[PDB]
């Protein structure tokens, strides 16, 4: 039709406004800042017990317990301080691609090539875990899921849509539409009021939980985005992509600030996360290792080598003490 | 003179202990190399390591000095340990051939009923046969000629014991291996044998190439087992029975003896240093 | 360390770890097969042919992936159908690395028909595109492919009227079932670039006894035996 | 595919009519936060082993 002309001139308006707001790059302002200094983290724990590729992990809010998922259909809950297997949940489907651990500490979630999110009541009267709820309605594989609270959860799927659910009812309250590719990643805001999502259309978008509407769009990558993470402040986020580079976007400026790339990296990024103060950006790669970036400088501060296969999942402790990285070689390694 | 022989036998022992420790170490700390097949190869390396540290040094001394200087008791131990660890080595080569056989010819057993307990039982049986061959001479089966000369650490060389410890240690192991690998060869050759013309030509060339790989592999395994131990066990059966005018030239005795013991140096090379799974895991550990 | 709760935790960790080893051994005794093919290519006919009298040795419908358990001659098989996953393939195709073999189903009678997405796209040209895509992934270098050529009798009835030259312009020859089946089979097996590592086992789906399950059995045992000869160094 | 185009343009005019700020102020806010909390993060500066639960309890 002829609505494309108006759409194009609005694209040009956004572009011209973003350009007027550019006056000084982060890299010109953080120029008198003393560099971080080389980071020596050394693996403190190595958790064993999974017999297949790990795909996901999530720390607990108590900063001691953590849950992981594997293709052998097991959901193990660890005690990181003592390296003790506390629980081991057998899944109905072994094709699991994500997991989440409830902030209250009573529930866990799962999902994958089965288009269903399953929720398990860890804390019950008998000490035996049973499937509390199953959530259906997505048309594609469940890519990510995060507990909004003890009764609501946000999921993203390969049908190019996200959804918010009520666990007690079992039906999706809101649906977020607008992406044109598979939604691969998801990240809740620190206040759990907004959330961002990365997709296969090489764009990141911002959503409002209540209104169910897209507020902003971000196009800096030229290929698929595989991971995304909020800055601790809540006014910025980082995206990991197949471009062999990760970028930092700011909500109030509506544009990317930094580009972390190097000539020795040509693989893709599988996971990103931020330190407690936001100075460090930890990114996992297909090159079997995790590279530590200085968020304000875009220079390597350390490498977390030690995994035999691709690093698929990554997570930083809520108190910032230690960082855990899982991999395709079936070993979780806590670094600290 | 004795300087020369002491350094030539000295390097042989060094290369042997080094080669065998490396294999066990690779297995120990590599998760990839934790399969039933590589357990049996790893146990051969343990046994061959035990020979190279326990028997071989105490034997090199009896060669360079031309006398036994450790007393009658130590020598009884030397002989027992020589007939224990080396018999176990030759029966480990048959455990591997039976494992390979049960895998080419029985996929259902391979998928369903094959567990590391199989390797454990096979290794235990190997060591049990070694004990059953090496213990008899201690509790009987012994001649006074062994203890007659203090400067000698020979074997009982009783006729019945010669038959026993020569058939149960080489000649029965040999027959089993020649049968199993012949069956494996026939099974291999079958699976191999069974524009369009270019495709046909390409397939013909690939078949011939694979029929040259299998013949080369089988020729290496058997023609290293034969050329190591056969010269020795022929003489060790003939000499005791044919006593009159059968002088063994001293020089020939030692060459034959240490050609046999070189099997503990060549076994790691053929069973471990050729298959990529090991070779690539060595790359890994070398690079931190 | 020596506290009662610590000992209880260690014992529970031991109990869990034993159950997880027992589960891993039980699970290792299965043969996993990936089922692929076009939408209306006779996949359901194959699925039913496998589960005739031996099967499986408030839940919600999954709709994502379909499981089919069947035993045949003391061998337990797992077959995964991913035909209902209408999304980007390359995002989840790496999850199936390590399957024993791939079953690809083609309907021979699809050459006249065209896809509903666009008229200028033959259903069999999409089939070769899919076959070339899956056969040459970096994950499936050493995975053998079992190829099923479905609907032989409808294919035969058609080629008395419509020639095979409408599907393959460069083709030139007589029209009969044998010479068309052979030509199509040679066309699909030419798409194999990894000739040295992988092999294609082609079959024509019959409706007689369990000869289709016998073919899968004989092909999977051949794959296992050849893997063990390569590991031994004789292939 | 026409209603799609109308929905598309209706979103683009909501994302064009929003309050934007200067990139310098945002950068200043982020750096203020970074060196605001620069002591609270053990990954930035190694912690003594007495206070570290993952090395010695
Ligand atoms: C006249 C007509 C015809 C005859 C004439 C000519 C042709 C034939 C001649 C006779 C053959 C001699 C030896 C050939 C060896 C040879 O070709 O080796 C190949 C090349 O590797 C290297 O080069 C690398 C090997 C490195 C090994 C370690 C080296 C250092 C050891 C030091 C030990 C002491 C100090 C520690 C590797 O092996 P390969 O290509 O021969 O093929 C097979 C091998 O034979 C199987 O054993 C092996 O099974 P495994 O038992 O589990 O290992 C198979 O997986 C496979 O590798
Ligand atoms: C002084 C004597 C007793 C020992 C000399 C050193 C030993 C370790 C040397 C001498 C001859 C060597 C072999 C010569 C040739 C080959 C073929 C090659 O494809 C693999 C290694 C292999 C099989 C070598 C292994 C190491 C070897 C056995
Ligand atoms: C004596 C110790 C050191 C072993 C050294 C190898 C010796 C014995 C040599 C001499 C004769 C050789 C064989 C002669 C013939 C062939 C056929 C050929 O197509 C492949 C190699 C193969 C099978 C050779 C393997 C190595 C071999 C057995
Ligand atoms: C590993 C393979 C390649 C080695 C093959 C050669 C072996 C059998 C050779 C290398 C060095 C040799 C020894 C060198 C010195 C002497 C002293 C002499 O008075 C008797 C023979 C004796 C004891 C030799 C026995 C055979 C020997 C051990
Ligand atoms: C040089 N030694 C001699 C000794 C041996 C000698 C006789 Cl006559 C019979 C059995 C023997 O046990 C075995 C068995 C196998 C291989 C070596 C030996 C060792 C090797």
């Amino acid at each position: 039709d002829q609505l494309r002309q108006e759409a194009e001139q609005l694209k040009n308006q956004i572009r011209d406004a973003r350009k007027a707001c550019a006056d000084a790059t982060l890299s010109q302002i953080t120029n008198n800042i003393d560099p971080v200094g080389r980071i020596q983290m050394r693996t403190r724990r190595t958790l064993r017990g999974h017999l297949a590729k790990i795909y996901a992990m999530h720390w607990g809010t108590d900063s001691r317990l953590l849950v992981s998922a594997s293709q052998d259909g097991k959901l193990i809950i660890w005690d990181s301080y003592t390296t003790n297997k506390v629980h081991a949940i057998p899944l109905r489907s072994s094709w699991v691609m994500t997991c989440a651990y409830a902030p209250s500490g009573n529930y866990v979630a799962c999902g994958g090539l089965d288009n269903i999110c399953s929720i398990y009541n860890l804390k019950t009267r008998e000490g035996n875990v049973r499937v509390s709820r199953e959530l259906a309605g997505h048309t594609g594989y469940l890519s990510c899921c995060r507990f909004l609270d003890d009764n609501q959860i946000v999921t993203s799927s390969g049908d190019t849509t996200c959804a918010l659910w009520d666990i007690e009812t079992g039906q999706q309250t809101t649906t977020f539409t607008g992406h044109t590719g598979d939604v691969m990643s998801l990240s809740l805001a620190p206040d759990t009021r907004l959330f961002v999502s990365g997709a296969c259309d090489a764009s990141a978008k911002l959503w409002d939980v209540r209104e169910g509407m897209c507020r902003q769009t971000f196009t800096g990558h030229e290929s698929d985005i595989n991971a995304i993470c909020f800055f601790p402040n809540g006014n910025a986020f980082a995206t990991g992509s197949d471009d062999a580079t990760c970028r930092l976007f700011d909500l109030r400026a509506d544009q990317e600030l930094m580009t972390y790339s190097h000539d020795n990296i040509i693989c893709g990024i599988t996971s990103v996360s931020f330190s407690k103060s936001g100075r460090l950006l930890l990114a996992g790669y297909d090159d079997f290792n995790c590279n530590v970036w200085d968020a304000l400088k875009a220079d390597r501060a350390g490498v977390l080598a030690g995994h035999d296969n691709r690093v698929s999942c990554l997570g930083v402790t809520d108190d910032g003490m230690a960082v855990a990285t899982g991999s395709w070689d079936s070993f979780l390694k806590i670094w600290n | 003179y004795q300087v020369i022989t002491s350094l030539l036998l000295g390097t042989l022992i060094f290369c042997a202990v080094l080669g065998n420790a490396c294999v066990v170490a690779a297995i120990a700390l590599e998760r990839s190399l934790q399969n039933v097949a590589n357990y049996l190869i790893g146990s051969l390396a343990v046994t061959d390591l035990m020979v190279s540290v326990l028997v071989l040094p105490m034997a090199a001394l009896y060669q360079v000095l031309n006398k036994w200087t450790l007393g009658q008791v130590t020598c009884d131990l030397f002989i027992a340990l020589d007939v224990l660890c080396c018999t176990s080595s030759i029966w480990h080569l048959c455990a591997i051939a039976l494992d390979r056989y049960w895998a080419i010819t029985d996929p259902i057993d391979y998928v369903n009923k094959r567990t590391p307990r199989r390797a454990a039982a096979l290794i235990s049986l190997t060591w049990l046969i070694g004990f059953l061959i090496s213990i008899p001479p201690m509790l009987g089966w012994r001649t006074p000629e062994d203890r007659s000369d203090p400067d000698a650490c020979t074997i009982s060389k009783d006729h019945g014991y010669t038959i026993y410890s020569t058939f149960g240690a080489f000649y029965i192991p040999l027959l089993l291996m020649l049968v199993l690998y012949g069956r494996i060869f026939r099974a291999a050759r079958f699976r191999i044998r069974k524009k369009n013309e270019r495709n046909a030509e390409a397939k013909r060339k690939m078949a011939l190439a694979r029929e040259r790989k299998t013949v080369k592999t089988l020729g290496i395994i058997m023609g290293t087992f034969i050329l190591c131990w056969l010269p020795f066990f022929i003489v060790a059966l003939v000499l005791p029975f044919c006593e009159s005018s059968c002088h063994m030239p001293t020089l020939l005795g030692a060459i034959i003896n240490w050609l046999g013991y070189s099997n503990s140096l060549l076994n790691p090379v053929i069973y471990a240093y050729f298959n990529k799974d090991f070779q690539n895991a060595f790359k890994k550990i070398i690079k931190c | 360390t020596l506290s009662a709760e610590d000992k209880a935790a260690v014992e529970r960790s031991k109990m869990i770890d034993r159950n997880l080893r027992e589960d891993g051994e039980k699970a290792a005794r299965e043969v996993k097969l990936l089922l692929l093919g076009a939408g209306e290519s006779g996949k359901n006919t194959i699925v039913k042919q496998m589960k005739i009298i031996h099967e499986a040795g408030t839940r919600v419908k999954t709709t994502g992936i379909v499981e089919t358990h069947f035993t045949f001659k003391d061998l337990h098989f797992k077959m995964f159908d991913v035909g209902a996953q209408r999304s980007e393939r390359k995002k989840w195709i790496h999850c199936f690395e390590g399957v024993t073999a791939i079953i690809f189903c083609v309907a021979l009678s699809d050459y006249d028909l065209v896809l509903a997405e666009d008229e200028e796209m033959n259903r069999m040209h999409a089939s070769m595109k899919l076959f070339d895509s899956i056969c040459n992934n970096k994950w499936f270098t050493d995975t053998s492919i079992i190829l099923f050529l479905n609907k032989k009798d409808l294919f035969e009835e058609k080629i008395k009227k419509s020639p095979l030259t409408i599907c393959y312009p460069e083709y030139a020859g007589s029209n009969t079932y044998e010479e068309a089946a052979a030509y199509i089979q040679c066309q699909f097996e030419d798409l194999n670039k990894r000739k040295d590592t992988k092999e294609i086992y082609t079959h024509f789906t019959c409706s007689t006894d369990t000869k289709n399950v016998q073919f899968v059995f004989d092909a999977v045992t051949d794959v296992i035996i050849k893997n063990n000869l390569k590991d031994c160094g004789l292939f | 595919s026409i209603a799609q185009a109308r929905k598309l343009v209706e979103q683009l005019k909501m994302e064009a009519n929003i309050d934007r700020i200067k990139v310098s102020k945002a950068a200043a806010d982020l750096m203020a936060y970074c060196e605001a909390h620069a002591k609270e993060d053990p990954l930035l500066t190694p912690v003594p082993a007495s206070e570290n639960p993952f090395r010695e309890k």
